RNA sequence: AAAUUAUAUUAUAUUAUAUUUAUUCAUAUAAUUAAUAGGAUAAUAUUUGUAGUUUUUGAUACCAUGAUAAGGAUUAUAAAUUGAAAGUGUUAAUAUCAUAAUCAAAAUUUAUUAUUUAUAUUAAAUAUGUAUGUGUAGAUAAAAUA
């Protein structure tokens, strides 16, 4: 699992998704000199980044003892 | 319009010049160079320095700690045999120890030829280094090496005079002086390299001496030269189910050296996918060394099973060297503490298998293409690899139409168009309106004008029939 | 688009058996026994207050 | 990454006039810290919905 | 001419001109 | 075209005119098959007590026509020129007519004439199972057999490629097959006759039937064996390429000399005005009016009157 | 004079009689030409108003098309099924501009007393006598003077 991990008390490990789509397009536009700019569409309109995370992963102790989420947090 | 091949690849630039292949030849000869005149240099020192300490000292004798290190810089140089009798003057003046005769030992496998070997013989290839310097006296120096293990063992019997019959077997001293003969056996011939687990693995548990972790790591590398792979992991799972807690990289890299000389690449993949795995001992260098050797060395290698119908097969696992490497960015490995050869293989990998976004916009171009196709027009025969030349398992009996309806759901629009006149005696069952059986995008208005033009056709024929019929 | 998707779910099924395979031969080495990493004990003594 | 260099380059074989995407939702380690993102009181004149 | 969309569409033979040709990276920009 | 030997292919001339003909394409674009779209019926031109002429225009994308004598007393069938994209209009409309297929007529063997005819052969045979059809033409055309495939290759017509003619095939003027002892829909064609360049008045012709004559002429300069109809009764003159609506046939393609063209147009001048010409390709017209209003035989009278020994006439855009 | 082919449903229409508008029409207009050029993580070319000038927009014909209407025969010997419905042939009239030397209708955009059909505005009038269409439309769920 990558990512950073932190040992100080004031840093929290959350382990979260990431949901991303990745499309190369291989039968028109594969390679000419539009393959540039219809690469470029393809990844701005795949720049959606879904993060997520469960609210029972964050209900763990932090690094000064208390919880990190509590039930009003 | 004519189609483009999409399994064709996008033509791309991966390689070098004649002139780029010639310049990284010529500064390698120029390292290599540079590496023999260091070593040079330094033999010549220390001839000096025993010359120096053979004729002014003539009748006045040296303390014992000046000769022990011309005797150690004397046999760290290979001239062993310039050291063998500074250490039976100092044995015979009981001035060496415990430690001395380990170092004495150690300094008889040459590490200072060893580096001479490495950067300019072996080509930075480190079990090439073990097999070339078997060379340099090999026979020779495991004489001198069990002469002085005899003497090791007489001063320690000297030296320990309870456990009175358990001495000096039972000591750490023993298992130090062990350690040392085996691997300054490594060091030699292949014959001591397979005595190394045959007769010295013997003797050492008929003396009764324990080992340390270093005896096993050096049992295991003298049994990856000799290409046995079974005994190693035997020895490694031996570690692994006893003392595990004392394992080191060095049996890593001795089972990476094994497997790669024993041409078993996958148990090279997986070993190095476990040292990632549990990333504790750390990886040196010498393992992406090892790892990244095996890998070019699996690339490099022909197949026979298609017999090279198309092109090389194994050329494909130089893509798992942009993976690896990103590993070692991951591992603290600094990719820096490669040799030159294999870091000119690692940039070919790269350079062949390896873009990044900013070259991806830009790699397909039409100006590209084109000039990669004028560059194969022009100058091919310089580049060219051929210009040299229900459940079924509980489903026994089936059940068919359980009275599922199929017209509650609407698949009304199930209409199909057939050709005109297929039982019909004057038209013909072959012809070119076969043809027509294979048209999909305006099949219904095909069909239709195909049964109009039979229709109108049929009919002038019978017309023409009744016409000349009657007419008689 | 089903004729494909029996082509490339035969692909995966081999070289994802063997993937998991090299990886269920490392796993069992680590089951069989290993050293702990001082890196790894120093990420559990890392809070001040615990439990 | 050994399978996600083999599942990218199913690209390179597809069926004729067929194409493909990709997915992939894998889990990241978040690092929240309480130092650059503190916890702090709420200040004294607050704000409003001219803000 | 063309390929009928009831055939099995597989690929007909591979391509390797990459590996065949090794091209030396030349720009015309400096 | 030709055949890319050495010369051919180091020429720069050659990747100019490769060019500047189609674009950045460089190859032709062939003559392809007429759809089952766009596609016109069998129209019946000219009915007679005698016979009755059948015919049906652009059926290639040669632009060339197709034409079938009809006897009306025997009830025989004869096509001439036997070129259809489509040869099952043409078998349905016989089998619906009950006429008996005998002989096809071949004026000249090049690709807009001969592209269909073993379709044809094997389409109206195959309907006659439910005597075989003879081809009629002239052997110098032998020279224009061999170059079918070489035309199929220029022009598109890859499915015509790999078929062996039925010229080409033993007939009785050639020697027979000696077969091992231990198979006649190939290996013999009885039904075949070969027309001879010596075409006279007399005796040169074809009994069609019911008293029904149709004399062959030999008449060349767009090929080297090139026979028109004549019927003499009914007024129609068959010509092929030799004339046509306000031009005639091309010379600059092989085999083809501008004298004999104009020697061929010469030897027309004996034929009534109300002669109805049929041409291979396009509308149909009438010899006076191609005495009247033609300007290719008023150069060629011309440079006859002012005294041109060889008199060299032809066009080099047109028709094949 | 039978069998029923029959669709049938409901609504509208005009210079009452004059006015504004969506399109149409009049008369004023703007717009014009041609050709490529690769830049971070790449073992070294400094480079791009440079190689182009007399650049391409130029053959609407008298071919034998095709639509319209009309008449024919075959199958129901079952009460089951959600569901007893589907294929195969002939005559009249009408009609036929593609192998050739060009060019902006409504290629095509914009505006003005002015031409329409529609758009909504739009009213008096019992002295007498008085004012009947063809069509245009939407989804389609009655039937016997020949
Ligand atoms: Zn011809
Ligand atoms: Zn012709």
């Amino acid at each position: 699992r990558i990512g950073p991990i932190g040992l100080e008390p004031h840093q929290f490990n959350v382990p979260a998704e990431l949901g991303f789509v990745e499309q190369y397009d291989n039968l028109q536009y594969k390679r000419y000199d539009w393959q540039g700019w219809y690469q470029r569409m393809l990844d701005v309109h795949n720049r959606n980044v879904s993060l997520r995370c469960r609210i029972c992963d964050l209900q763990r102790l932090d690094g000064n003892g208390v919880q990190f989420v509590d039930m009003q947090t | 319009r004519k189609p483009q091949n999409q399994w064709e690849g996008v033509y791309y630039y991966s390689g070098i010049t004649k002139r780029q292949r010639h310049l990284i030849l010529l500064h390698r000869k120029r390292e290599r160079e540079a590496h023999m005149r260091s070593f040079n240099i330094s033999r010549a020192s220390v001839l000096q320095r025993l010359e120096q300490l053979s004729g002014d000292r003539k009748q006045e004798s040296l303390p014992p700690h000046v000769r022990l290190d011309l005797a150690v810089r004397l046999a760290q140089h290979g001239l062993y045999q310039q050291a063998t009798p500074i250490v039976d003057e100092l044995h015979h003046q009981k001035a060496l120890h415990a430690g001395h005769y380990a170092l004495l030992i150690n300094a008889l496998a040459c590490p200072r030829l060893g580096q001479r070997i490495l950067h300019c013989d072996a080509q930075c290839d480190p079990a090439l280094t073990y097999k070339l310097l078997g060379d340099e006296n090999g026979e020779e120096r495991a004489q001198e090496a069990y002469r002085w293990f005899d003497l090791a063992l007489t001063s320690l019997a000297v030296d320990c005079g309870h456990f009175v019959p358990y001495l000096p077997q039972g000591t750490a001293a023993a298992s130090h002086i062990t350690n040392a003969l085996m691997r300054t056996l490594l060091t030699c011939g292949y014959t001591h390299v397979a005595a190394i687990p045959d007769s010295v693995y013997d003797r050492m548990g008929s003396m009764g001496i324990s080992p340390t972790i270093s005896t096993y790591e050096l049992v295991m590398l003298a049994l990856s030269l000799q290409g046995n792979m079974v005994e190693a992991e035997s020895i490694l799972s031996f570690l692994r189910s006893h003392h595990s807690e004392h394992i080191t990289v060095e049996s890593f890299n001795a089972l990476l050296l094994g497997h790669r000389e024993a041409r078993q690449f996958d148990c090279c993949d997986a070993i190095w996918q476990e040292l990632v795995d549990r990333r504790w001992p750390r990886a040196s260098p010498l393992t992406a060394e090892l790892y990244l050797r095996s890998i070019m060395d699996h690339a490099n290698t022909p197949t026979s099973e298609p017999l090279q119908s198309f092109a090389n097969i194994n050329v494909v696992e130089k893509k798992k060297v942009p993976l690896v490497l990103a590993q070692m960015d991951e591992l603290g490995v600094p990719r820096t503490h490669l040799s030159r050869v294999l870091m000119d293989e690692v940039e070919d990998s790269l350079r062949k298998f390896q873009t990044y976004r900013s070259r991806f916009y830009e790699w397909g171009r039409a100006v590209k293409q084109f000039d990669f196709i004028e560059f194969r027009r022009r100058n091919g025969w310089l580049y060219d690899l051929h210009l040299m030349k229900g459940d079924i398992y509980y489903d026994d009996t089936r059940g068919l139409h359980d009275r599922s309806p199929t017209w509650m759901n609407e698949v009304p629009e199930t209409r199909y168009d057939r050709l005109y006149g297929v039982n019909h005696p004057d038209i013909a069952k072959i012809g070119i309106r076969r043809h027509l059986n294979v048209e999909y995008v305006n099949r219904k208005e095909v069909v239709e004008r195909d049964a109009a033009l039979m229709k109108k056709t049929l009919s002038s024929g019978r017309r023409l029939r009744h016409r000349v019929e009657s007419s008689r | 688009v089903m004729k494909l998707a029996e082509d490339v779910c035969m692909f995966l099924k081999d070289v994802g058996r063997q993937i998991v395979e090299e990886k269920l031969v490392a796993v069992r080495r680590l089951l069989q026994g290993g050293a702990v990493d001082p890196e790894l004990l120093a990420a559990f003594n890392c809070a001040r207050a615990g439990p | 990454t050994e399978f996600e260099k083999r599942m990218y380059d199913i690209r390179h074989w597809l069926h004729r006039q067929t194409s493909c995407e990709f997915h992939t939702i894998y889990r990241r380690n978040v690092i929240h810290d309480s130092a650059v993102f503190p916890t702090e009181h709420d200040p004294a004149t607050p704000t409003t919905h001219e803000h | 001419y063309h390929w009928h969309y009831n055939l099995p569409q597989g690929m007909e033979r591979p391509h390797s001109v990459n590996r065949t040709f090794a091209a030396p990276f030349q720009s015309n920009h400096s | 075209s030709y055949t890319p030997n050495l010369t051919s292919l180091t020429n720069q001339v050659n990747r100019s005119e490769r060019l500047r003909k189609w674009g950045s394409a460089g190859v032709p674009p062939g003559v392809p098959r007429i759809p089952r779209l766009e596609a016109k019926g069998i129209a019946i031109l000219h009915e007679s007590p005698k016979v009755i002429l059948a015919g049906r225009s652009r059926c290639n994308n040669f632009d060339s026509n197709q034409y079938m004598l009809i006897n009306k007393a025997t009830k025989r069938c004869l096509l001439v020129d036997a070129s259809d994209d489509w040869p099952d209009d043409w078998a349905a409309f016989i089998g619906a007519s009950d006429l008996t297929l005998t002989h096809v007529f071949l004026t000249h063997c090049h690709i807009d004439n001969i592209i269909n005819l073993n379709a044809f052969l094997t389409i109206c045979g195959s309907r006659q199972k439910q005597d075989e059809i003879g081809v009629m033409w002239c052997p110098a055309e032998e020279c224009w057999v061999q170059n079918f495939k070489r035309s199929c290759e220029r022009y598109g017509r890859f499915e015509e490629m790999h078929q062996v003619l039925p010229m080409m095939c033993r007939s009785l003027y050639t020697p027979q097959h000696l077969v091992d002892p231990v198979r006649n829909a190939r290996h013999l064609r009885r039904n075949d006759v070969l027309l001879s360049a010596a075409t006279n008045r007399a005796t040169s012709f074809i009994d069609f039937g019911n008293g029904v004559l149709l004399y062959y002429i030999f008449s060349p300069g767009h090929s080297p064996g090139h026979m028109m109809l004549h019927i003499p009764t009914e007024r129609i003159l068959f010509s092929g390429d030799l004339l046509f609506f306000n031009k005639v046939g091309r010379v600059d393609l092989p085999w083809a000399t501008g004298v004999r063209l104009a020697e061929s147009l010469r030897l027309l001048e004996a034929l009534p005005d109300n002669t109805v010409v049929v041409p291979g390709h396009g509308r149909m017209t009438t010899l006076g009016r191609e005495r009247r209003e033609n300007k290719a035989l008023q150069q060629c009278y011309q440079r006859q009157e002012i005294g041109k020994q060889e008199v060299s006439v032809g066009f080099n855009e047109g028709y094949l």
